[PDB]
């Protein structure tokens, strides 16, 4: 166990993740889909492990958090669950940046059909240099990290 | 700068700075013009057992690189062997034998040759590696001694066993080289054992060169070191009464206070061993500095007997530069 | 006849152009490396002298040499062993005729 | 051009605390009310004195095998007119206030904290970099 | 048990100096500190070497085995 | 030796830095220590049996001389070339911190190095004691490196 009584130190873990693949050349991503990378690469895990009752079959979504439902798989969910927190956490941050220097914060998706880059009527030269400099998070590094 | 400054807690400025990449300026480089114009020799002393002089704008490494070869390369004779006929002394013989090894011999070290190690003991020995000091001392009562006397140099007759009793006995040529100069022990007042009646010694000792790193009975001298020039800088002018206690942090001969102008100044820079005393009073702060000289040597070679200081010191260098000589001439296997 | 076991050069941590190089010298001390060490250090192509005694037991020095692309460290090694040659020639000649003045 | 950043400031206070080689600086720019600098300097190689103004530039090249060899004497540089360069990386843009950003250079142990608006600050972009100093 | 023929530290022969040593203590009354510095011994680590020596041959040859007592 | 580097009580290095190793380590990368290229390649030299090939790095100081900083040389120490695979990243804190003057500046920012910074491979503040070195912490260099 790396951390303090958690398997893995989240913080080492992504500074690490943003150095070795750090390129000034790479685009930064928006925090929806810094939020979709952590989703895709975190859903199939936590999917596999189905909630059986003590009878044997499946558990209603409704009652999914019970205490009589408590399973061995639970800690591996409460890892994912933290894993995603942290991730959450990290976007949330750049959201608010954005939120700061007048910029839109796309936390949650814009719209399912909704496609270009939508930064476009702030000015390149002042506004999106400097939240590229205060934060850029690649896909390169949340998958890295993750 | 190469001064090293001496503070009141540390050591600045140790390291040696002159070669290029040290700035942009990439000065320094290795010119043998410019060191044989820059180095300097200054005997202050020549006896025929102890050498003082100063090597002047010389790196540390080299002067460091003499001392080493000085303490532990260059060789000299002492006893190595000693056979025993009834040591009847108190004195074990282990420790005799250890006494008489460390006794220094006043032999010059090129008349000799080196002994082959592989070759048997019949045969290692020869008249050319091998210098015997016979030893042959019994004590017995003394027949008339004053009644009320104590001293055992009254009482008895040879009670102590000096270095002067290891007589030398040539064998074979060294009956004619070593005619002119025989061998003696270089400290003849050694005090090798002490007797009472009833005792006796007798012992061979034979006696070979080695070098100081193999044992220390073999190193030529008795020290051999240097020290770095001290220099005093009075920054601001120490007037009246603060001037003779500022005479007081250094040795009486360092430092003097002019008659005219009643003011305190360096005299002998030489004589102050660097004691830094005038760094712990306040008043003397931001007035005063001490440092040493970085490339200037004061070596200070001592003999123990055998031989010259000088021809030490030119045997040091000698050896160094056959060191170069041999790793230049060597090959390079891969 | 001459020494094959003298000094060798340790082909493992070597370059390929032979810029850089690591000797083993046998039956030495501090008080050759570190002569060898100030003199090649002198030299304008060196960035990079520095040797090393691995264990007390055993009597051996490893000297490393990295230069720049302008000559190997075998050159380096072989200036730096003939420049410690004029400089103990050089303080040789000056103590010997110090001692003949006085 | 190779200069990312250029300011004129003044020391209002040099901090030698456990160290006496190395002496932290405080400085104000001046003409730039939002400009402020902390910086760790070698105060025996350059002796800094409280209330003394001092040019403070940055720069990405000092132009006008892989280990480091130094330029050839005589080449000219940028460090030819100025007293004290250093080498370093910046490693951390963080935000102090709305319109205002710091930066944080470490020549090898020795750090800067340079605080200012990010209009000034837009050209530094989490590189290594030399920092030049003269009087 | 008898005074060493040299010094631990540098290597200077201190075995000479024993005999001259007590003689300048007993005859010529001086000091201790002074006898040591008139017998050249400069640095402490030859002046220890005989001035903390402790001269035991003298009390082991009471009890000689090869003579009466 | 290799494979037990950790304790099995709490996961903590147990095989590291001991006295006299601290000591020096602390001295190399006090802040006030300053060495010429002929002393940091002997020091380079000294910590390989002259055997490990070393890419030595620019300078810190460059303009009156040319001088390393022991931060540097135990940057080198981690990482002596670029064929070494070993990139670490870590923060942490020395046994004896002093906390800055400001509540808003960072930990590094601190007086007496009390924060050690290393990315990539350079030490970018701090200074070596038992807490980055020795043994009973989890931010070690050596732990990051196992
Ligand atoms: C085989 C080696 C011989 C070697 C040890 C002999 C042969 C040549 C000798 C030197 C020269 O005589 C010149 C000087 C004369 C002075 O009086 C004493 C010193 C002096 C430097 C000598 C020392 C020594 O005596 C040497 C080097
Ligand atoms: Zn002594």
């Amino acid at each position: 166990m790396e951390g303090n009584a958690q398997p893995v130190n989240f913080n080492r873990s992504w500074d690490h993740a943003y150095n070795i693949t750090f390129n000034n050349q790479d685009k930064g991503l928006l925090p929806y889909a810094i939020m979709e990378t952590a989703n895709e690469i975190l859903g199939p895990l936590e999917e596999r492990l189905v909630r059986y009752d003590n009878s044997g079959c499946l558990v209603k979504r409704e009652d999914l958090n019970k205490a009589e439902y408590v399973d061995q798989y639970d800690a591996e969910r409460d890892f994912y669950h933290s894993l995603r927190e942290y991730i959450n956490g990290k976007a949330t941050a750049l959201a608010n940046l954005r939120k700061s220097r007048g910029m839109l914060g796309l936390l949650e998706p814009p719209a399912k059909e909704l496609q270009g880059i939508d930064p476009d009527e702030t000015v390149p030269d002042n506004v999106k240099t400097s939240v590229s400099q205060l934060y850029r998070i690649s896909e390169k590094s949340v998958r890295k990290f993750l | 700068s190469n001064i090293v400054g001496i503070e009141y807690n540390r050591v600045t400025n140790t390291t040696s700075t002159d070669f290029p990449g040290f700035s942009k300026d990439a000065e320094n480089e290795w010119n043998v013009e410019k060191f044989k114009k820059d180095f300097e020799v200054n005997i202050s002393s020549l006896d025929a057992r102890e050498a003082n002089f100063d090597l002047i704008n010389i790196d540390t490494s080299i002067a460091n690189a003499f001392r080493r070869i000085m303490i532990s390369e260059v060789p000299s004779v002492a006893a190595e062997y000693v056979y025993f006929f009834n040591n009847t002394s108190v004195i074990q013989d282990e420790v005799l034998a250890h006494r008489i090894g460390l006794v220094p011999l006043k032999v010059d070290p090129d008349m000799l040759t080196w002994v082959d190690s592989n070759l048997p003991d019949d045969e290692k020995f020869t008249d050319e590696n091998t210098i015997v000091l016979s030893l042959n001392v019994k004590c017995t009562r003394n027949p008339d001694a004053p009644k009320g006397s104590t001293d055992p140099k009254e009482l008895y007759n040879n009670a102590h066993v000096y270095a002067r009793d290891l007589k030398f006995e040539p064998q074979g040529r060294q009956s004619t080289t070593f005619a002119d100069c025989p061998v003696v022990p270089a400290d003849p007042d050694i005090l090798l054992a002490k007797l009472r009646p009833g005792q006796e010694i007798s012992l061979k000792a034979h006696c070979i060169l080695g070098i100081g790193g193999d044992h220390a009975k073999f190193s030529p001298v008795s020290t051999a070191s240097y020290r770095l020039l001290p220099q005093i800088n009075i920054l601001q002018p120490i007037k009246g009464e603060s001037a003779r206690r500022f005479q007081k942090c250094f040795p009486p001969g360092v430092i003097g206070i002019d008659e005219g102008s009643d003011e305190a100044y360096v005299k002998d820079a030489r004589k102050d061993t660097v004691s830094r005393e005038v760094l712990r009073y306040e008043e003397f702060a931001d007035k005063v500095k001490l440092g040493r000289v970085r490339n200037h040597f004061i070596f200070n070679v001592e003999s123990a007997g055998a031989m010259t200081p000088e021809e030490i010191f030119f045997k040091s260098v000698r050896i160094l530069k056959n060191k170069a000589e041999y790793l230049k001439n060597c090959p390079i296997t891969q | 006849e001459p020494d094959r076991e003298k000094i060798k050069l340790l082909t493992q941590a070597t370059s390929e152009d032979g810029t850089s190089a690591s000797f083993q010298i046998v039956e030495e001390d501090h008080t050759l490396g570190n002569a060898l060490r100030y003199v090649i250090m002198k030299n304008p192509d060196v960035e990079f002298c520095g040797y090393s005694i691995p264990h007390p037991s055993e009597n051996l020095l490893n000297i490393r040499i990295q230069t720049y692309g302008e000559t190997t460290a075998v050159d380096a090694l072989q200036k730096g062993l003939k420049d410690l040659m004029d400089l103990c020639d050089v303080v040789e000649s000056k103590f010997t005729e110090k001692i003949k003045s006085m | 051009s190779n200069t990312l950043f250029d300011d004129i400031f003044q020391v209002s206070e040099v901090d030698p605390g456990r160290y006496n080689k190395v002496c932290r600086i405080e400085a104000a720019s001046t003409t730039q009310d939002q400009c402020k600098l902390t910086l760790d300097i070698n105060v025996e190689l350059f002796p800094v004195a409280a209330q003394d103004s001092l040019t403070v530039t940055i720069a990405s090249s000092l132009n006008l095998t892989r280990s480091w060899r130094p330029p050839q004497a005589g080449d000219r540089s940028l460090a030819d007119d100025y007293d004290y360069v250093m080498y370093g990386t910046a490693y951390k843009f963080e935000e102090v206030s709305k319109d205002l950003i710091a930066v944080y250079y470490s020549f090898g142990g020795l750090l800067m904290r340079l605080e200012g608006n990010y209009r000034n600050l837009n050209n530094l972009k989490q590189e290594n970099a030399y920092l030049l100093i003269r009087r | 048990m008898i005074v060493p023929v040299r010094c631990f530290s540098c290597g200077k022969v201190v075995g000479d100096k024993w005999e001259s040593y007590l003689n300048l203590l007993q005859e010529d009354e001086l000091d201790e500190g002074t006898a040591l510095s008139r017998l050249g011994l400069k640095r402490y680590c030859c002046r220890r070497m005989i001035l903390t020596h402790v001269d035991l041959i003298e009390k082991f040859l009471r009890y000689n085995p090869l003579e009466k007592r | 030796v290799k494979n037990n580097l950790l304790t099995p009580k709490s996961g903590e290095p147990i095989i590291a830095a001991t006295q006299d190793f601290i000591t020096g380590s602390y001295l190399i990368s006090h802040k006030d220590s300053f060495y010429d290229r002929a002393t940091l390649t002997q020091l380079l030299s000294m910590m390989s049996d002259g055997i490990e090939h070393f890419d030595i790095p620019p300078p810190a100081i460059m303009k009156p001389y040319y001088l390393w900083t022991g931060k540097q040389v135990f940057s080198l120490l981690i990482k002596p070339n670029h064929n070494s695979p070993v990139v670490i990243n870590l923060d942490a804190k020395n046994k004896v911190f002093v906390p800055p003057k400001s509540k808003s500046l960072p930990n590094e920012m601190s007086q007496n190095d009390g924060f050690v910074i290393i990315r990539g491979s350079q030490i970018l503040s701090g200074v070596m004691d038992k807490s980055v070195l020795g043994d009973g912490k989890k931010h070690s260099v050596f732990y990051t490196i196992l």
